[PDB]
RNA sequence: AGCCAGUGAUGGCCGUGUAGUGGACUGCCAUGGCGUUGACGGGAGCGGGGGAUUAGGGUUCGAUUCCGGAGAGGGAGCCUG
RNA sequence: GAUGGGACGUCCAGCGAAUGAAUGAAAUUAGAACCAACGCCUCCACCCGGAGGCAGUAAC
RNA sequence: AUGCCUCAGAAUCACUGCAUUGCAGGAAUCUGCGCAUGGCUCAUUACAUCAGACGUAAUCUGCCGCCAAAAUUUUGCGG
C-alpha cells in the first residue's frame, strides 16, 4: 500500500565466489522520493514566480519613465500658451 | 518646507457617485458642522469647504474608512483654501467682461 | 430603409474573375480618410523608397495591376537602371535597350555592344518607342521580368 | 520526381540547354490536393526544416466574415457555384482559393437578431439590451442584397483560404460591386 | 543564317505546388521573344587566385596544395534527418 | 421609461497558427452665431428649485 | 580508413578487487549526439560554372550567444 516501506522488502541474491564469503546482490531502487527531492521539486516553481514578478517591476519602472517624460512636455507647452495668454 | 495641508477646513471625499447620491444625501454625511459649498467632479471624487479651519481635522479622523452607502470612503485633507477661489473668481468675471 | 447599391465600372472589369486590390475593402464605409483620392473612391497607394514621386495617375486612377510599384505590395530594392524603350507590343510589358562601350586593351579602343531587358511597366505611364525610361529592381514577376518602371522623362 | 527548376526550359534565344549535374531535393514538387467537398480528411506532409503542411482532403466547413460588421461564424458550406479557371472544377467540386460557394445563412440570422433585434427570443430581452438595439439600429444599413439573402436562407462567399496548404476552408461574404458582377454571371 | 509555339515559345488573368519568387505547373487570352554588335549549330575545355618568357606592348600554360562547382561503374527513384 | 451609476453571477479573455475588421500620424487660411448633451465656473449662507456664462482645462 | 562516458541518463553479468546484506571498477545492451565534415578525382559543362560588385521586403536554418515564460482542477481520504 501507499507511504509504506520499500527499502527492505526488495529481496538480495546470494553469490557463492571462492576465495570469499558470498556477495549479496540487491537492485538499486527507483522512484524514491524523499525530503530531498520533494524540496527540489518545489523550488522550482517559487524560483520561477520571482522571475514573471521582477520582469513586471522592470515593465512598471519604464512605464513611469514615459510618463514623467510627456508630462514634463505638456506643462512646458501649457507655460507658454499661458504666457501668451496673459501678455495679450 | 513646512506641510500645506493643516489649516485647511477644506476636505476630500474619494468615492462619490453624482448620479446616484445628489447633493442633500452628501451634506447629511456631516451634520454637526456648518458646511460650505460642495463640488462633484465627475471622476467620483468631491471637495467639501467648511466655516472653521478647527473642523474638518476631527472630521478626517473617525472618517477614513467608514462605509457610507459601500466604497469604504476614502477622505484626506486638501489645500484648496476659499478665499484664493474667490479672487479667482473675480478676476474671472473681470477677465470675461474685458472679453465680451 | 437600405443602403445605396455600387455598380460595376465595365471599364476595367472584363475579365473572368472580380479585378480587386487585396490591400484595401472597397466595401468599408469608414469616418477616418486614411485612403481616399480626391474622387471619394476607397484606393490604396504607397510611396516607394528613393527619390521618386507617385504619379498623380496612379493615386486617381482605377487600374488594378497588382504588379504595380505604387498600388500594389511589389517592394523596389537592388540597383537602378536607364534605358530607350524599343518596343511596346506586350500586354503591360515593354523590353527596353542599354548601349555601352567596352574597352579592348590590347589595341587601346572601343567598341559598341548592347543589352535587350524586358521590364513591367504600369498603366499610370505610357511611353513609345524612343523615349528614355528609369528602372528599379524587384522580384521575379515571370520568366524573364526582373525589372519594374519608375519614371518615364 | 516532380522539379520546379528552370534546367528543363528552353533559353529566350531558343537553345537547348545542356544539363550536368543532377536533380536536388531543394527544389522537389509535390502532387495537388485536388481538395473536395465532405466530411473532414485531412494528410500531414513533413516539409522542409521539420514543420508540418495539411493537406486538405473532402473538407466542409470553416469560418466566414461578414466584413462590414466586423464578425465571424461557423457555417456549413453547402455547394460551388463558380470558378475562374474552368468549369471543369465547378462539374467536380472542388475547393480552391477565390471559389464562389454557398452557405446555410442560420448563424448570420441569429446573430443579427442577438445584436440589433430584427429577425428575418427577441421579445424576451432585458430592458438595457432594448436600449441598446435601438442605438444599434439609429444609424445602421443593410442593403437590399444581403437581406435577401438572409430571408431566402442562403448567401454567396468566396474562399479566403488555401485548402490544400492548411487544411481549412475560410471565406468572406460577398458584398457590393463583387456581389453584383457574381451574380450576373450566375444567371 | 535564320532560331523558338501540336506537347510553353514571349507576355497577361484567377489558381496549384514550393521553405519561399517565378510558365515551375493546370485552364483561358494576345502574337509575341532572339539574331551580322554573329543568334542557332559544331570543335577543344572544370572556373578563378596564379605559373613560364620580361625594354615596353604582348604570347602561352593553369588535371594538381587555397576558394567555388560536380561525381562515386552507368543512369533513375527514395527514407531518415 | 433612461446607449443612467454601482454590486452580484455566467460564458470567454496565455505563446504559436488560420480568416475577416481597426490602428501602424500630421505637415496649402483666419474670425463668428444658433441647437443637442458633455465638462467647468458663479449665485440666491448650504439643501430644496431655478437661475447665467466660458477663467482655466493631456487623456480616463 | 567514424565513433563518443563525466562528480553529474539507465547494471542483480549467474564479472573482478577489497569488506562481510557494503564500497569501487565496470563487459554487454537501451538512450542522447555525430557520420551531409574531412580525403579523392576532373568525366560532364558557354545567358551553364566562375570572378568582381549587388539583393532576398521571396525564404528555411539543429549545435552556439543574449534572453523569455502567471493558459491547463491534479493527488489522497470518506462517499
Ligand atoms: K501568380
Ligand atoms: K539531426
Ligand atoms: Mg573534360
Ligand atoms: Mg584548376
Ligand atoms: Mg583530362
Ligand atoms: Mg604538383
Ligand atoms: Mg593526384
Ligand atoms: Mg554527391
Ligand atoms: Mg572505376
Ligand atoms: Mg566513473
Ligand atoms: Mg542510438
Ligand atoms: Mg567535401
Ligand atoms: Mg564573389
Ligand atoms: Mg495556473
Ligand atoms: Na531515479
Ligand atoms: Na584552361
Ligand atoms: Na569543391
Amino acid at each position: 500500500g501507499r507511504t509504506d516501506d520499500v527499502r527492505k522488502y526488495v529481496i538480495r541474491r546470494k553469490v557463492t565466489k571462492e576465495g570469499k564469503k558470498d556477495r549479496f546482490k540487491a537492485p538499486k531502487i527507483q522512484r524514491l522520493i524523499t525530503s530531498t527531492i520533494r524540496a527540489r521539486r518545489a523550488k522550482k516553481v517559487r524560483v520561477a514566480i520571482d522571475k514573471v514578478r521582477k520582469s513586471a517591476a522592470e515593465r512598471r519602472e519604464y512605464l513611469r519613465l514615459v510618463g514623467a517624460r510627456r508630462r514634463a512636455a505638456r506643462q512646458r507647452k501649457a507655460a507658454r500658451h499661458h504666457s501668451s495668454r496673459v501678455n495679450a | 518646507k513646512p506641510d500645506p495641508h493643516e489649516g485647511s477646513s477644506v476636505v476630500f471625499l474619494s468615492p462619490i457617485f453624482r448620479t446616484s447620491t445628489t447633493n442633500g444625501q452628501i451634506r447629511e454625511l456631516f451634520t454637526g458642522m456648518r458646511v460650505l459649498r460642495i463640488r462633484t467632479y465627475r471622476q467620483n471624487y468631491a471637495y467639501v469647504y467648511l466655516d472653521s479651519a478647527a473642523a474638518a481635522q476631527k472630521f478626517v479622523k473617525e472618517k477614513n474608512g467608514t462605509e457610507f452607502r459601500g466604497k469604504k470612503l476614502r477622505v484626506a485633507l486638501s489645500t484648496r483654501s476659499l478665499q484664493k477661489e474667490k479672487d479667482r473668481a473675480e478676476r474671472a468675471n473681470l477677465l470675461s467682461d474685458a472679453h465680451n | 430603409n437600405y443602403a445605396r447599391t455600387p455598380t460595376v465600372d465595365l471599364t476595367v472589369q472584363h475579365e473572368k474573375a472580380y479585378q480587386r486590390q487585396t490591400a484595401v475593402n472597397e466595401n468599408i464605409r469608414t469616418a477616418s480618410k486614411k485612403h481616399v483620392n480626391r474622387s471619394g473612391h476607397i484606393r490604396y497607394s504607397k510611396k516607394i523608397g528613393l527619390g521618386f514621386a507617385t504619379p498623380k495617375a496612379a493615386i486617381n486612377g482605377k487600374y488594378i495591376d497588382r504588379k504595380c510599384p505604387f498600388t500594389s505590395n511589389v517592394s523596389i530594392r537592388g540597383r537602378i537602371l536607364r534605358g530607350v524603350v524599343h518596343s511596346t507590343k506586350m500586354r503591360r510589358s515593354i523590353v527596353i535597350r542599354r548601349n555601352y562601350l567596352h574597352f579592348i586593351r590590347k589595341y587601346q579602343r572601343y567598341q559598341k555592344r548592347h543589352r535587350n531587358i524586358t521590364v513591367h511597366c504600369s498603366p499610370c505611364f505610357d511611353p513609345k518607342p524612343g523615349d528614355e525610361v528609369v528602372v528599379g529592381q524587384c522580384r521575379p514577376l515571370s520568366k524573364t521580368i526582373r525589372y519594374n518602371v519608375l519614371q518615364v522623362v | 520526381g516532380i522539379v520546379r527548376s528552370r534546367l528543363h526550359k528552353r533559353k529566350i534565344t531558343g537553345g537547348k540547354t545542356k544539363i550536368h549535374r543532377k536533380r536536388m531535393k531543394a527544389e522537389l514538387g509535390r502532387l495537388p490536393a485536388n481538395t473536395k467537398l465532405g466530411p473532414r480528411r485531412v494528410s500531414p506532409v513533413r516539409a522542409r526544416g521539420g514543420n508540418f503542411k495539411l493537406r486538405g482532403l473532402r473538407l466542409d466547413t470553416g469560418n466566414f466574415a461578414w466584413g462590414t460588421e466586423a464578425s465571424a461564424q461557423r457555417a456549413r458550406i453547402l455547394d460551388v457555384v463558380y470558378n475562374a479557371t474552368s468549369n471543369e472544377l465547378v462539374r467536380t467540386k472542388t475547393l480552391v482559393k477565390n471559389c464562389i460557394v454557398v452557405v446555410d445563412a442560420a448563424p448570420f440570422r441569429l446573430w443579427y437578431a442577438k445584436h440589433y433585434g430584427i429577425d428575418l427570443d427577441v421579445k424576451k430581452a432585458s430592458s438595457k439590451l432594448k436600449r441598446k438595439w435601438e442605438y444599434r439600429r439609429k444609424h445602421h444599413k443593410i442593403e437590399k442584397a444581403l437581406a435577401d439573402q438572409l430571408r431566402e436562407g442562403r448567401l454567396l462567399a468566396r474562399i479566403t483560404s488555401r485548402p490544400g496548404q492548411t487544411g481549412r476552408a475560410d471565406g468572406a461574404l460577398l458584398e457590393g460591386a463583387e456581389l453584383q458582377f457574381y451574380l450576373k454571371k450566375l444567371d
